[PDB]
């Protein structure tokens, strides 16, 4: 709305109340959606005539966007810095009366329906010197994976591979640019943080991400990965403000399947420490996932 | 290195309350589900209270609804159990317990898979009695006396369970016999220990009754040794 | 809320044999039932996970199989070490239940006699007031065993409590203890006190006795 | 606390010439003769020199007599002996004893009485090759895999002797075997160290290696962990 | 200048029993003599002094006598832990002298099995380039044992040392160690690696093998 | 000789270049002495006519004396003396004389006894380099000296009555210095080299060793025989003979040399640490013979004559 010239601000985002509130307050929030399309198909008997007809009325459940709105008397500095980093001065800052659109997509391990980082790939983490903190990990290009209630994932393995590449570099340059990264399936634990976990408008998916997970990478099979799944409701996550309980839609009703746009790893410490590091699928914590999008905001007094 | 310790253990009089932990160590806590277990002294294992890995969702049996309360910091790696209106027949053994994680066992998704790590338990007696310090005398040998001899210690007058003996600092373990406590007419509890020996080491050798009633932070060294001057 | 049923509530089986438990579910529970092994005082351990699953460090005779309300739990060659109590766990519901006191199993092993000892209070409890004179037979079988009191030819009653050890896990052998508590107003009036001992393998009751000297 | 300790040892080269000393404490050292005593490694006994109380009278071997020089600092409480043209056999084992006193069970006014307490010796090897570090590499178990299982260490490629190995910090006796340095090919010595433990707590305790080549002031430490993963 | 001489220079005995050194002198030496104990690895000890006197701590059990140039150590009752190399000192002269390598007593007890184990070259070795592979054969009894190497079923010569520790304090068994050492190159070649031990109490060579697939 | 008026200087007998000196050079040197006495009888013939009388002369035997040996002061310098009778060896004398030479000094080798010096003036003297050292020598002077008879036979013999008193006045001057109501103990030597374990001196050429446990062997404020006799055992040693240069000088024979002499002061040293509570334990010392010169010259030190 109004960029701030010359200025600079302190930012800190594990030290920043926007993540609590939007994390207790906010619900998901479907509305209906129509994509029509026309289908215009030749009338052969001479192939003089053609019938377009129109013919996508398929009505699904899509998010509704969700905007953390500054208080009154308030605004938001907003940093534009293209690879911040959460803490520190940013050199360049907006203020804006509102955050951006963000649909709240409960998971662990992959950050779904999420805001892709501009530059290159960014890893993010409150202290990558904890080998408990959660790193997050925010890609620059999107991976697709397509998820049917019959109870399977797909995700181009191709595609998959080289994300994780990139990953794996960006790590590399983190931790000693001679090591080597090795990605492993979850150490165990409840279902929620051992599978690829998150929701589809009270259908709850539990994941065999295993496959994603299982690879070395600076060590010197099928052209689409498929992940199985389980698929249980939970209505104890249904929204529930007050007196009222929130239904979400009912089933082919949402359209289940989404675009990968980060990752929650957790770092193997101790006697990790010489040949290679390793890392595991993580969260299960959602502040994690809401400092994954709001990690650029902070609220101010105006004046 | 995965350890289950209960602390906490101890005496409480029927109607008031207690609190048991467990530092639980060699395992992302944080991520696993936790059990409490308890077991009537001499009876089966029964299931008291579960708790999923965030804290949230938990879990009782029909047996504490409304009494118990099972609860964790994820950040003391600790899990709690405090209990209220304790009556006679809470006096059991009070386990924790990991559930085991979703093993690929192809698997379904389940509120529980099962413990498979326990804790070393934490004694709890619902008494309106009080503690008391265990008294040790020895029990010295004799004069086939040509073969093997046969020694130990005797732990009497105490309160409440357990009390935990070794020998020589526990470099003597084969032959060691620690009986179970005996429950006097004077509501004190009472043990023996004995031992086997060769009788061709009852000079030339040292043994240690190492007692240790830890509820009344008691801990008694006595040395057995032949009589006769 | 799932009823479990064992079979045998006890068995006793000779080292080498093979052990059977039955485990049986009031209702269908796929395979989601866990096999659990606790030993004379320590506490519980996972044997078998979701109806067929060794725990890794089990040993390689301890097996499980079944499926819906008909459950096995099975130990290929029975070791002396292997005496335990045996539960099985349902977990296709909350609250998890199984079958109160489970399985007991213990050995049959060779009937043998009991090394019977036999010491007199201490002098430091002479002090104290009370006389526990004590009575020990070692590791012997079966468990069967009569032990009686004398005092100058005096056969007592009432003031004689035993406790009788769990068998043995190397030697599958039981080790009994009686003691005698007399106040020490009643001990210095009797010279000989001794201690008669039946067991099986005792071909005729064997005797400890002596005196408030030497 | 009579206590002698030995100090200079490591490795001379054919020829030179080391000094050895004697930290004595516990005892008025300035009243007592010393010897010293040498050991060729898997060979006997061997006096070597003594010297009475004020450090006039010094009496040596003939094997030793013009090469060899026994002294003392009784305003340090140290004994020293320094050794002249080193050859290949004086490569051996150096004890520092104080001899007994005058008892009144003797009756006779003699040199010497013969020692009594002797020092924990030095090692002294005479050869013209360069010290070096050992290689520490693990030992780890398997999966009857129901009973005892064993693990330990490998000190591999280090030169001269010795490397003392413990375990968890001298926490853990009970089931070690230090195996005797195997002279190879490469000049370089070797030896292994194992120990026996319930494999029913391969999973819930932790072991440790400690080397000590102090001649190199190595100082490694690692650990032993099954496999799979 | 004075020789010394000793009997036996090495004795079995089984404990319990009673072992007699004897020292003779090449002249008279009066009651001028030191008898030392000296356990393997460590520092020797003074046991007896002059020829008949117990030093201070000494156990009760250690004993000499004799003068002249006849003299005589003696353990009453052998002890597990009495396993040493014992010397004779004379001090009726400069130098002093004893019988180089004095006598070395080694226990004699019951034929014990050897456990046997074998463990694969570390991960964190193979990299430096060269491959030990080991084999224990823990706590046994006798000291004689035959230990093979076998690759693929091929036996090897010339490449392989072992060690014996020297006989155990406590239950005077023997532990030996073999190791095989080859180069990385010749590692990769093979798969299975094994080891055949013979010991008198072994009715049959026992063996344990492997592979690099863990 | 010329005694300085007014004047005082520092000593510091633990400091002392004499005592080094005379402890380097110097031997004990023995010269023939003829002790002659006469006898008179009277000469009875019948009855109470003793007229006449008889005189004789007696006592031939020819022994050997030891030679007193005087250090003195070299070309240019002097010797100043302490006279304050009880000094206490360092600090500053009140009381001072210059003499050319040191008194008359016998060497006699020895360790526990102090054998024929000099008794101290006044009353039972006690000195240390450092009292509060437990290693440091203790050195006792008495006021009077107790006769020791010491035959080749082999064994010492002391007046016991003269002996416990000795011991009486040296354990008073000891609870004078630690604690004036502390117990004090004697007891034998904790073991050493015979020369140190037993009361080891010269009788020229031959060393008694003798068993001195009964002279150390009591406990003081703690509320057999006549003659005490000691035990000996006697060697000779030709390593400790004099030798000068190319010459060693062979001192005299046996019954040559009279054995047995006066004990003048004793070389205690005290029992550190844990005995720091009601009792004090001394044990008989020295075996340093540096402490034994120090025992005769602490009142002396050599400076430049301005
Ligand atoms: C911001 O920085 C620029 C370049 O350094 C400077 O010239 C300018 O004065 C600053 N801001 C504004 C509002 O001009
Ligand atoms: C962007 O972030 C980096 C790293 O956090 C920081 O060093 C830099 O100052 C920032 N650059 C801009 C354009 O503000
Ligand atoms: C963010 O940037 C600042 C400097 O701009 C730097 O000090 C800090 O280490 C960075 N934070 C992270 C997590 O890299
Ligand atoms: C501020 O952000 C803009 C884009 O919003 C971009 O030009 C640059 O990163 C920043 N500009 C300044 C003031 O440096
Ligand atoms: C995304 O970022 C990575 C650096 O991690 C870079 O290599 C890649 O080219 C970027 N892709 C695009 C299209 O921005
Ligand atoms: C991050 O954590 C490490 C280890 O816990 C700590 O030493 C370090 O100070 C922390 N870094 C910051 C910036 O707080
Ligand atoms: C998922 O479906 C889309 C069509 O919307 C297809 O283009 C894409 O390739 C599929 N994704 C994967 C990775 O299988
Ligand atoms: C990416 O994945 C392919 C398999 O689809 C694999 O063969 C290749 O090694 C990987 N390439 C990269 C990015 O290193
Ligand atoms: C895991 O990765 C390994 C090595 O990259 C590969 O051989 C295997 O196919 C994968 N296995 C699993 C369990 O997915
Ligand atoms: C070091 O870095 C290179 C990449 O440049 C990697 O391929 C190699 O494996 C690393 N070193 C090793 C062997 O760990
Ligand atoms: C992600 O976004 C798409 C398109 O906006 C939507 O159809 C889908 O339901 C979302 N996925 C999840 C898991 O919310
Ligand atoms: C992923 O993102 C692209 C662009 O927004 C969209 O076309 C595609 O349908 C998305 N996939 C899903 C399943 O939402
Ligand atoms: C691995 O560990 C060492 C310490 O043992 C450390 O200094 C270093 O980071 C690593 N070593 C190498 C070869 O880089
Ligand atoms: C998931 O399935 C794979 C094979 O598709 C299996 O290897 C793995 O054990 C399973 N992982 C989990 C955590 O269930
Ligand atoms: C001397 O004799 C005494 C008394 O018999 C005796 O106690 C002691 O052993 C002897 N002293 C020494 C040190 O020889
Ligand atoms: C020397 O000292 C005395 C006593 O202090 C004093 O009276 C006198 O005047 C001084 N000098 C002389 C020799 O008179
Ligand atoms: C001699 O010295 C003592 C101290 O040891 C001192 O007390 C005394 O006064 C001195 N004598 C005289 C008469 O000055
Ligand atoms: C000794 O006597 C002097 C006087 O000559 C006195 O000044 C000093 O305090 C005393 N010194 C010691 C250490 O006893
Ligand atoms: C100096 O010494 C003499 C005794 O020899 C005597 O006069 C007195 O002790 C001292 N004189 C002084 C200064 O009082
Ligand atoms: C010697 O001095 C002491 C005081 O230590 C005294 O008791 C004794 O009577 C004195 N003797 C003579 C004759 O001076
Ligand atoms: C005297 O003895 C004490 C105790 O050892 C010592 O600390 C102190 O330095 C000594 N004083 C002198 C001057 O030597
Ligand atoms: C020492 O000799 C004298 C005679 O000179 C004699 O009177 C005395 O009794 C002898 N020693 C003792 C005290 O026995
Ligand atoms: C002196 O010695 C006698 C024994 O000869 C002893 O009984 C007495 O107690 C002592 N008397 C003194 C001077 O205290
Ligand atoms: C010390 O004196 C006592 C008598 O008081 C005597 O029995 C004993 O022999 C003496 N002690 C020693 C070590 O000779
Ligand atoms: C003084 O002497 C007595 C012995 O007569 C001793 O027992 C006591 O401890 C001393 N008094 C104190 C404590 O000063
Ligand atoms: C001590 O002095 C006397 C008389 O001068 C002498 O006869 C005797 O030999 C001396 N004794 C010693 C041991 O030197
Ligand atoms: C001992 O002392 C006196 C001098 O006080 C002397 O007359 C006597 O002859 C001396 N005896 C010896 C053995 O020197
Ligand atoms: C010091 O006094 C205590 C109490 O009487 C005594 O037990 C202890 O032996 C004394 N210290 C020494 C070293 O004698």
């Amino acid at each position: 709305e109004v960029v701030l010239v010359n200025v600079t601000e302190n930012f800190n985002w594990c030290k920043n109340d926007m993540v609590e509130q939007m994390h207790e307050d906010i619900c998901s929030l479907w509305d209906q959606s129509l994509k029509p399309c026309v289908k215009l198909t030749p009338l052969c008997v001479s192939c003089n005539t053609s019938v377009i007809t129109q013919a996508c009325p398929k009505v699904s459940f899509e998010p509704i966007p969700i905007h953390y709105c500054a208080p009154a008397g308030f605004a938001i500095l907003k940093c534009n810095n293209k690879t911040f980093n959460g803490t520190g001065p940013c050199t360049n800052v907006s203020t804006v009366q509102c955050t951006h659109g963000i649909r709240p997509v409960v998971s662990s391990q992959l950050l779904l329906n999420g805001s892709l980082a501009e530059e290159e790939v960014v890893i993010r983490s409150c202290n990558f010197t904890d080998n408990a903190k959660t790193i997050i990990v925010q890609l620059n290009t999107s991976v697709e994976i397509n998820c049917t209630g019959a109870g399977h994932c797909n995700i181009a393995r191709a595609k998959w591979n080289n994300t994780l590449k990139q990953i794996a570099s960006k790590l590399r340059e983190q931790f000693g640019n001679n090591k080597t990264i090795i990605f492993k399936q979850s150490s165990g634990g409840d279902p929620e943080i051992v599978t690829h976990w998150f929701n589809c408008g009270g259908e709850f998916f539990y994941c065999n991400s295993t496959q994603l997970f299982n690879s070395t990478w600076f060590n010197s099979g099928s052209d689409t990965i498929t992940l199985p799944c389980r698929i249980k409701q939970i209505i104890n996550m249904w929204c529930k403000v007050g007196k009222m309980m929130y239904a979400p839609p009912i089933s082919g009703q949402i359209r289940c399947s989404s675009n990968i746009t980060g990752l929650l790893l957790t770092r193997d410490g101790g006697n990790s420490n010489n040949e290679s590091e390793i890392f595991r699928p993580g969260g299960g914590d959602m502040r994690d996932n809401w400092r994954s999008e709001l990690y650029k905001y902070k609220v101010v007094k105006i004046e | 290195q995965v350890q289950l310790v209960e602390s906490g253990g101890g005496v409480v009089q029927p109607g008031r309350s207690l609190r048991l932990s467990c530092a639980a160590s060699g395992f992302t806590f944080r991520n696993y589900a936790m059990h409490w277990v308890r077991q009537a002294p001499g009876k089966g294992l029964e299931w008291v209270a579960l708790i999923k890995y965030d804290g949230r969702n938990k879990y009782y049996a029909d047996s504490v609804k409304g009494r118990f309360s099972i609860s964790r910091d994820n950040s003391k790696n600790t899990l709690y159990l405090e209990m209220n209106s304790l009556r006679a027949e809470d006096t059991a053994v009070y386990y924790c317990a990991r559930d085991i994680g979703l093993k690929g066992e192809h698997y379904d998704i389940l509120t529980a898979y099962g413990p498979d790590y326990w804790g070393q338990g934490a004694l709890v007696t619902v008494s309106s009695a009080s503690t008391k310090g265990p008294s040790v005398f020895p029990l010295a040998p004799s004069s086939t006396s040509g073969g093997t001899a046969a020694l130990g210690c005797l732990v009497k007058d105490y309160f409440p369970e357990p009390v935990t003996v070794s020998w020589n600092s526990g470099a003597l373990t084969s032959g060691v016999h620690t009986f179970p406590a005996v429950l006097q007419s004077s509501g004190l509890y009472s043990l023996s220990s004995v031992v086997t020996v060769p009788s061709s080491s009852l000079g030339t050798q040292t043994y240690i009754c190492n007692v240790n009633h830890k509820p009344s932070n008691t801990k008694v060294d006595k040395k057995a040794e032949p009589k006769s001057c | 809320d799932i009823q479990m049923t064992q079979s045998p509530s006890s068995l006793s089986a000779s080292v080498g044999d093979r052990v059977t438990i039955t485990c049986q579910a009031s209702q269908d529970i796929r395979n989601y039932l866990n096999w659990y092994q606790q030993k004379p005082g320590k506490a519980p351990k996972l044997l078998i996970y979701d109806a067929s699953n060794s725990e890794t460090g089990v040993p390689s005779r301890f097996s499980g199989s079944g499926s819906g309300r008909d459950f096995t739990f099975t130990i290929s060659s029975l070791q002396p070490e292997d005496v335990a109590t045996y539960y099985c766990q349902q977990h296709q519901n909350v609250p998890l239940t199984t079958f109160g006191g489970g399985t007991k199993v213990e050995i049959k092993r060779t009937v043998a006699a009991p090394s019977v000892f036999i010491f007199p209070p201490s002098d430091e409890q002479l002090k104290s007031g009370t006389a526990s004179v004590v009575c020990l037979l070692n590791n012997f079988y079966p468990r069967e065993a009569k032990v009686q009191w004398k005092v100058d030819n005096a056969l007592q009653s009432g003031n004689s409590q035993e406790s009788v050890t769990e068998q043995d896990s190397k030697d599958s052998t039981y080790s009994l203890s009686s003691t005698l508590t007399l106040s020490k107003a009643d001990y210095e009036k009797h010279k000989v006190y001794a201690c008669e001992v039946t067991h099986q393998g005792l071909r005729s009751p064997v005797t400890k006795s002596f005196n408030r000297g030497e």
